[PDB]
DNA sequence: TTCCGAGATCAGACGAGAT
DNA sequence: GTCTGATCTCGGAA
């Protein structure tokens, strides 16, 4: 997964410095190791890893413990560090779903990692005064207020029992009245309410719009009760169904009920197996949409239908010609989403065998594709980091001929181009991740 | 064949020659007799300093027709090696200045190291003083030549001619036949008389063999040649 | 593997053309020429 | 020799291409969020300085920077809303 | 101080080899030699003679060094 | 002017060992390091002292003497703060060249910010008015290998009021 | 084949300056070199540097 | 000297000694007695 | 040639001057031409150099002069850099000081810089 | 119940140099 | 055309 490294390289860069990425990305590089042996073998001194490290623990991103040697080797936990790319979509659907003041809430604690309540509500009483008007000064009670509000529905949980082992120093982490407990965001709690939305604009954008809301009714009671690794929700009746219903609905019960008896016998199939499963092909399928046409997406779309029935019939159902489809299969071999003839069975004979049948693996395009967008955000960045240190003359002066104010506009027009494509491939990331993460036993 | 063995290892070399050898007891045990055509081709880059100035403008005016003369010279900067064949060699001779190099002839006195090819222990390999003679084989004195396991049934051993100054003092202090009497095997002494020169000594130290001062002084006087003949 | 074998022994040292250090190269030689570490000048 | 003319070809044009900017309206509320705390992550506390260019510096002088209403009352309530694991 | 005050073969082949090629690009000679035009046989001169600018620095294979002039040695 | 620590592996051919080291090393690195400019150095001139000289080994090839040697060079390298004292050899009509007398003419000043009367018309014009003084500004210097000038200096001149000379 | 293989084990072993003879990689195969450190070519018979008879009558 | 019952004594047993192969052709423990005095004895053991 | 120490600057121009004017004479005592179809970058060098610092009055510039002028130097609280500008400037009259000289910004007072007129004329 | 012993098959190599 | 250790498959047992 070295594209993933190439990430994590690229996404300390941009936030916090550069030797908080280089002993953060050599940890990641090379596990378990002390502090000492961290600053020998990077070669950098031992007061700035101590301050890397700091910072490294303060956003969660480096987890210490010790076992045997009564040394503490630091580990730090390679996909936390993507979840950064993921940042400015975390405050959104906190404005979707909370006000204003909540949505500031998650910001400022993804932001400085490790918070206590008594801090956090004192600094968006900072923020959100000095945008409102002065003398209608906004009372901090009702941030109180939204602050629990957040945490009955456990979209933030607290930070697991600190070890304070004799290595790790209390003094540092801290940064310069009350102590408190810290906390930081529950992003788990975010990956299940963005399936949720997965799933809501699954059914809306294929059965109905009132198909959907009872799919978001159904997983809106079912949140606290569940949890990520949940293979499925909580069971339910439909009664309860009637009463969790919103006050924008007029449907007949036994209308729905038809309904409900059509939605739970699909295709698509609440199975939260299937769901993710079903939900990952078509990121596959909008992927040869996107690349190789709708006459290759569709012998795509064949081979999800049979298993290993293929090349005897792929020439027949489709009735695209031998010529044509053929490079297709190809390409589609080449580039493994085809995977491969795991059914010829006459011994050791590329000539002569029980003739190979095409199959796609689910997983093996799903890890292939989530390998290829860690790349995709790679080519991103690093045209962002191009573009920006050339223009810095300019950006001053406003702080001027008409080729100057020009290349200005054609990178502002480039910069805003890039970093909204950011986020509509990190989308793509999640809806294969939390696959990934259904089909893993043992984690 | 491969690179490893046998083109890093076993690599062919330059100033090395090949004859058949014959025996020769009038040398030293150190003096290897070589040929005068050989001695004209295999050269010893001597820089010039001081001391070799008047030798070697004496011998680059002979060139590379009479046997103790040049056919190379660099001057002092990497020039191209002159063929000291073409042009005018007392204008060379007198051109001739520090530093620069003459590839001089093998000449009397110059360090050369044998070999038998089939090297079976560390005395194959031996230095020799080279005296340059008049014939076409390799000479040595059959002392030496059980370390070679050389007969003179028709057997051909090779002349490697070191060129450094450092890779000639290395040929003769740790190779040479006056260090290396010895195996190491043992200890016991490999160079010393084979065949006729033992039954020479013991048909002389037999009880019965008189001489008169006619035979005495005859037998005696021959060993009279060739850094013994200065002495009483 | 990703051997960094040094160079030593004689069967590299022959490969790379090195002086061995067996034997005559074991040892390295000075020069006893006039020198010293001297004063500097008042700056 | 039907190919041994050049490299194939500087670039290869794919005949479909990607879609657009896809989900154009919503994301203009993350894609300024994306360029905000990237104002505000680098001008952060959390960051580190290039101690390396004032060691690389001797020519330090003076004169030089090398050189050189939250309206709110008191409350207090610790809430075990979360977790009591780890 | 501790190895061996005699100048083994290899070193005084190798004196013997530096002190010959220093003395074949012009070097000071010490001997005031008497017509020797071989390098080599003025170096055997020096040698004898025991006025070589040369210091031996052997090494013990730790690393630790021990030096050793050519005058303050034991030739055969 | 600045003093230059710096360490040099310099190599005595064998025919100079008549001289002393410390003498025939600094002959050496004269003809080494001078009216070269070493990148993010400066000018190196001539030799200070050699603060240390180590043990001449001989290797096993040249038979020369190969002393590594840490020495003080000093080397010329203004500190940004300097006002200097040069003589006008030559006026492009971008701006005004300098020349340090008979140290280096490779100053070249831009000249945007005296009093305003300024241009250079290729007249030869030095300056529209109301040795000459400099004020180096900015080190840059460009390391000149590239394939199968090099310090060249800012220079500027701001109000002084230069009461002797206008 | 046997003085092949037999020198190209044995061939990077040097009897260093503290009479310990080691590897290339600098371990240790003999302390002193075979006991007295005495080398086998100026050896006298017997395997003894001397035999003392012959010393004494000489 | 390597180029100049039964037991292999030669080449062969040298090689077979420099190899130090684990099974080896006509190998052969000889033993001691504690009683080496009579033959009917050590036809015993 | 790799440079360990990249600076070190107390060089007064009469210090350099002085090692200059000490080296050029004593070059030429060993003046060699077997160099010359090797090296001359050299004398070019120090010999142009000796002229600009010439220029400089350190002509009857004196070495005692260096620690006596900088015992004054100590007291004003100039830095080092500063001080090298002063004695290497060796502003001739006031207006150098007064305005060329550098750091004039609220240290000037009208009182040591008068007084510094008496050390520079010194 | 698994694991280690004993049955098959597989490797790279088999001196210098010379014309 | 064998001589070779390595490395794979079978099998009987605490
Ligand atoms: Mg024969």
């Amino acid at each position: 997964t070295q594209a993933e490294i190439k990430l994590c390289s690229l996404l300390l860069q941009e936030h916090f410095g550069e030797i908080v990425e280089k002993i953060g990305v050599h940890l990641i590089r090379t596990g378990s190791q002390p502090l000492r042996v961290i600053a020998h073998d990077t070669g950098t001194s031992l007061d700035q890893v101590k301050k890397a490290l700091c910072v490294l623990v303060q956003h969660n991103l480096v987890s210490y413990q010790v076992h045997k040697r009564g040394v503490v080797e630091y580990e730090a936990q390679c996909s936390r560090v993507l979840r950064m790319l993921r940042y400015p979509r975390y405050i959104y659907t906190t404005k979707t779903l909370y006000s204003d003041t909540g949505e500031l809430i998650v910001e400022e604690l993804l932001l400085n990692g490790k918070l206590t309540m008594s801090a956090v509500v004192k600094k968006v009483a900072d923020r959100l005064t000095e945008t409102m008007e002065d003398g209608k000064t906004m009372d901090y009670a009702e941030v109180s207020n939204t602050f629990v509000r957040l945490a009955d529905t456990h979209f933030v949980q607290r930070c697991p029992s600190v070890p304070t082992t004799e290595n790790s120093d209390p003094g540092p982490p801290p940064p310069a009245p009350d102590d408190g407990i810290y906390w930081q965001a529950n992003l788990d709690r975010f990956h299940q309410h963005f399936r949720d939305q997965a799933i809501v604009s699954a059914v809306a954008n294929r059965m109905d719009q009132t198909s959907s809301e009872i799919v978001r009714t159904m997983l809106r009671m079912s949140e606290i009760t569940t949890s990520s690794s949940a293979p499925f929700t909580q069971p339910l009746s439909s009664n309860e169904i009637f009463r969790s219903l919103p006050v924008g609905y007029n449907i007949s019960k036994q209308v729905l009920d038809q309904y409900l008896t059509l939605l739970a016998d699909d295709p698509l199939e609440i199975n939260l197996h299937k769901a993710l499963a079903s939900l990952a092909t078509a990121t596959l399928e909008s992927v040869v949409q996107e690349r190789f046409g709708s006459r290759c997406a569709r012998i795509f779309r064949l081979v999800l239908q049979k298993k290993h029935i293929e090349q005897k019939q792929v020439e027949d159902f489709a009735m695209i010609p031998a010529k044509e489809a053929k490079d297709m299969l190809y390409k589609m071999l080449s580039e493994n989403f085809m995977s491969l003839q795991e059914i010829p069975k006459t011994p050791d004979h590329a000539p002569s065998r029980t003739f190979y049948l095409y199959t796609v693996n689910i997983l093996s395009a799903a890890r292939m594709l989530l390998h290829r967008c860690y790349k995709s955000i790679a080519n991103l960045i690093e045209r962002r980091q191009f573009e920006t240190k050339e223009n810095k003359r300019l950006l001053e002066k406003s702080q001027i001929t008409a080729p100057e104010r020009q290349q200005l506009e054609t990178l502002k027009r480039n910069v805003n181009k890039l970093d909204a494509s950011e986020i509509q491939v990190d989308e793509t990331i999640f809806l294969l991740e939390s696959y990934i993460e259904c089909t893993m036993k043992r984690q | 064949q491969g690179r490893f063995r046998g083109n890093l290892s076993g690599k062919r070399v330059d100033f090395s020659g090949r004859t058949v050898i014959s025996p020769d007891p009038n040398l030293r045990i150190d003096e290897v007799a070589v040929p005068v055509h050989v001695a004209k081709i295999l050269t010893f880059p001597e820089k010039v300093n001081k001391a070799n100035i008047n030798f070697l403008r004496k011998l680059v005016q002979n060139g590379p027709e009479v046997h103790p003369g040049a056919n190379f010279i660099q001057q002092r900067h990497t020039q191209m090696k002159r063929f000291l064949k073409y042009g005018n060699r007392e204008k060379m001779a007198q051109e001739l200045k520090y530093g620069d190099i003459v590839e001089r002839h093998l000449i009397d006195g110059d360090v050369v190291l044998f070999n038998r090819q089939p090297s079976l222990h560390k005395l194959s390999i031996m230095a020799h003083l080279a005296r340059v003679k008049p014939h076409r084989t390799f000479r040595f004195n059959e002392c030496v030549c059980t370390p070679y396991n050389a007969d003179f049934d028709g057997d051909e051993m090779n002349l490697h001619l070191p060129q450094t100054e450092e890779a000639k003092a290395e040929a003769l202090v740790l190779m040479g036949t006056k260090a290396n009497l010895v195996t190491p095997r043992n200890g016991e002494p490999l160079i010393a008389a084979i065949q006729d020169f033992l039954t020479g000594a013991y048909l002389l130290t037999l009880k019965d063999t008189f001489f008169d001062r006619a035979k005495a002084c005859q037998i005696i006087a021959s060993i009279l040649v060739g850094k013994d003949e200065k002495i009483k | 593997f990703g051997q960094k074998d040094s160079v030593c022994g004689v069967s590299e040292c022959i490969i790379m053309g090195i002086p061995m250090n067996i034997g005559t190269g074991l040892f390295k030689l000075l020069h006893k020429a006039d020198r010293d570490p001297n004063p500097p000048k008042r700056p | 020799f039907s190919k041994g003319e050049k490299l194939p070809d500087v670039v290869l044009k794919p005949p479909p291409l990607f879609p657009d900017t896809d989900y154009k309206p919503v994301p203009l509320k993350t894609g300024e969020g994306e360029e905000y705390m990237l104002a505000l992550k680098q001008e952060l506390r959390e960051t580190m300085k290039r101690m390396p260019y004032f060691i690389e510096t001797p020519e330090e002088r003076q004169d030089i920077e090398r050189y050189s209403d939250w309206r709110r009352l008191p409350r207090e309530m610790m809430p075990r809303n979360k977790c009591k694991k780890a | 101080r501790i190895t061996t005050p005699y100048m083994t073969k290899y070193e005084r082949a190798r004196v013997l080899g530096t002190r010959a090629l220093q003395i074949a690009m012009c070097a000071p000679v010490m001997v005031e030699l008497e017509g020797e035009t071989d390098p080599l046989l003025i170096a055997m001169k020096e040698l004898k003679a025991r006025k070589i600018p040369i210091i031996i620095r052997r090494y013990l294979p730790d690393g630790s060094y021990e030096d050793w002039g050519v005058d303050e040695l034991i030739i055969t | 002017f600045v003093l230059v620590e710096m360490v040099d592996t310099v190599r005595i051919p064998p025919w100079q060992f008549e001289r002393k080291l410390n003498d025939s090393i600094a002959e050496e690195l004269n003809k080494k390091l001078a009216n070269k400019v070493v990148y993010n150095v400066g000018l190196c001139i001539c030799l200070f002292d050699i603060t240390k000289l180590e043990d001449a080994y001989v290797f096993p090839g040249d038979g020369a003497s190969h002393t590594k040697v840490h020495f003080r060079c000093v080397v010329f390298h203004p500190f940004l703060d300097e006002i200097l004292i040069g003589k006008i050899k030559g006026c492009s009509p971008e701006g005004v060249h300098v020349s340090l007398g008979f140290f280096d003419d490779i100053l070249i000043p831009p000249e945007s910010l005296q009093q305003p009367a300024k241009f250079d018309e290729a007249e030869q014009v030095w300056v529209w008015e109301y040795g000459e003084e400099i004020r180096f500004r900015v080190v840059d210097e460009s390391f000149v290998d590239t394939s199968p000038y090099t310090l060249v200096g800012s220079i500027s001149e701001p109000g002084l009021g230069l009461l002797s000379w206008w | 084949y046997m003085q092949r293989r037999l020198v190209k084990s044995l061939e990077d072993l040097c009897s260093q300056y503290d009479l310990t003879v080691r590897s290339s990689t600098g371990d240790i195969i003999q302390f002193i070199y075979g006991g007295d450190g005495l080398d086998p070519a100026a050896m006298e018979g017997k395997d003894e540097p001397l035999e003392f008879k012959r010393v004494l009558d000489n | 000297p390597g180029t100049q019952m039964n037991i292999t004594l030669g080449v062969p047993r040298i090689k077979e000694i420099i190899n130090a192969s684990k099974a080896i052709s006509t190998p052969i423990i000889t033993a001691q007695l504690d009683k080496d005095d009579d033959a009917d004895y050590a036809r015993l053991v | 040639m790799e440079v360990k120490d990249a600076n070190s600057a107390l060089l007064s121009n009469y210090e350099v001057f002085q090692l200059l004017t000490d080296l050029k004479e004593q070059r030429k005592e060993s003046g060699k031409n077997k160099h010359s179809s090797g090296q001359q970058n050299l004398n070019t060098i120090t010999y142009e150099t000796l002229k600009y610092i010439s220029k400089t009055p350190c002509r009857h510039q004196s070495p005692e002069i260096v620690r006596e002028f900088l015992t004054a130097l100590k007291s004003h609280k100039l830095t080092k850099a500063e001080k090298l500008q002063l004695l290497n400037h060796r502003p001739v009259t006031a207006v150098e000081i007064q305005l060329m000289v550098e750091e004039s910004e609220e240290r000037l007072t009208e009182e040591q810089i008068e007084a510094l007129l008496h050390t520079v004329t010194s």
